[PDB]
Formats: C-alpha cells, structure tokens, sequence
C-alpha cells in the first residue's frame, strides 16, 4: 500500500479556522488507520490439509471446504474517492496560483513605492507641495477646512 | 512585503489536506480488504475446527 510522505502541523499552517475540528478529525482517524495496518499482517497464514486429512472423519468434507476456499473471490473494496479530491486539489491549485500571482503584483508594486520612499529628496530642500506629495497624509483637506488655517485649531 | 511572502509560502504548502484525504481514504478501504480476508479464513476454520472438535 503506496501512502504520501506527511508533516502534521504544516497541515495546520494551511488549515483554515473554519474546519480545524473536521483537519483533525481526519488526523484520529488517519492515527486509527496507522495502528490498525500495523497490527495484523499482509496475508492470512494459509492452512495445511495434512492435518486437516487426517483428522477429518466426513467424506472429504475438507477437500471440498477448503476447495470452495481456494476458489473463492472474496470482492476488492474499490476507492471511488481518490479521484474527486484530486481534481479538487487541482482547481484549488488553479485559485491559490491566481491569488498567488495577483499578490506578486503587489509585492513589485510595494517595492516600487519602497524605492519612492527611499529616493526622497532630503527635507531641506523639500518644498510643502513636495512634503505633501510624498506623504499624501499632510496634505491639508481644503475641502473640510476651506479656510486658514485649515484645519482645527487644536492641532493648530 | 514579508506578510505578502509569508503569505505565499502556506499557500504553497496548501497541498496536504488534500493528500491527507488521499492516504485516508486508501488506508480505510486497505483496512476494510484485510479486514474481510481474515473474516471469511477465520470463520471457514471456525467451521472445519468445530467439525474436528465434535
């Protein structure tokens, strides 16, 4: 049985907080699965007429027990599930690599305003348009205040 | 920057969920094969055994 390599709480990191009881619910259960394969072997110990010939007194009530045995086909669970999550894990990997790539469209244009930031003139040559145009936040709202000083006189 | 990084770093390892559903739904129904394996041998030597016993 081919199982995936595992890190447990990288799988929290990922998890949201809407589902941790069902992340680690399936973690138990992942725990009872590890067990209980652990426990009992690959195959059953197969079993020798010679003991079972000659102790039997019915007419070959063993050979053809153990007939219907070894030409019995005992019916293979088939899976019916590996699939679907597959193709679940690839559209989320289609979402996260557009969230991915609109946020490093993000990431350049921060560091472009980064690169404003550092290019500023220094502050003796700067003139109040230029100190407002790099800090936009000083800029005096001419709109609330439309008179001198333009703004509250507290913080006057 | 570093948020955005960080960010993008779980995003990356999103992955194991889905691998987790994977490995238990094949260790169940693995379970559930040798689980029927060692039904039917063990109740078809029941059977033999009780004949041998009586």
């Amino acid at each position: 049985l081919a199982l995936k390599t595992i890190d447990w709480v990288a799988f929290a990191e990922i998890i949201p907080q809407n589902q941790k009881a069902i992340a680690s619910s399936l973690k138990s259960w992942n725990e009872t699965l590890t067990s209980r394969l652990a426990a009992l072997p690959e195959n059953p110990p197969a079993i020798d007429w010679a003991y079972y010939k000659a102790n039997v007194a019915k007419a070959g009530l063993v050979d053809d027990f153990e007939k219907k045995f070894n030409a019995l086909k005992v019916p293979v669970p088939e899976d019916k599930y590996t699939a679907q999550v597959d193709a679940e894990e690839k559209e989320d990997v289609k979402s996260c690599a557009e969230w991915v790539s609109l946020s490093k469209a993000r990431i350049v244009e921060y560091e472009k305003e980064m690169e404003k930031m550092k290019n500023l003139i220094p502050f003796d040559q700067m003139t109040i348009e230029d100190l407002n145009e790099a800090f936009p936040e000083t800029k005096l709202d001419k709109k609330k205040y439309p008179y001198w000083p333009h703004q509250p006189i507290e913080n006057l | 920057i570093d948020t955005e990084k960080s960010q993008q770093a779980l995003v990356q390892k999103r992955h194991y969920l889905f691998d987790v559903q994977r490995n238990n739904i094949a260790m169940a129904l693995e379970v559930t094969y040798r689980e029927r394996l060692y039904r039917v041998y063990k109740e078809v030597k029941n059977r033999l055994d009780y004949h041998i016993s009586v």
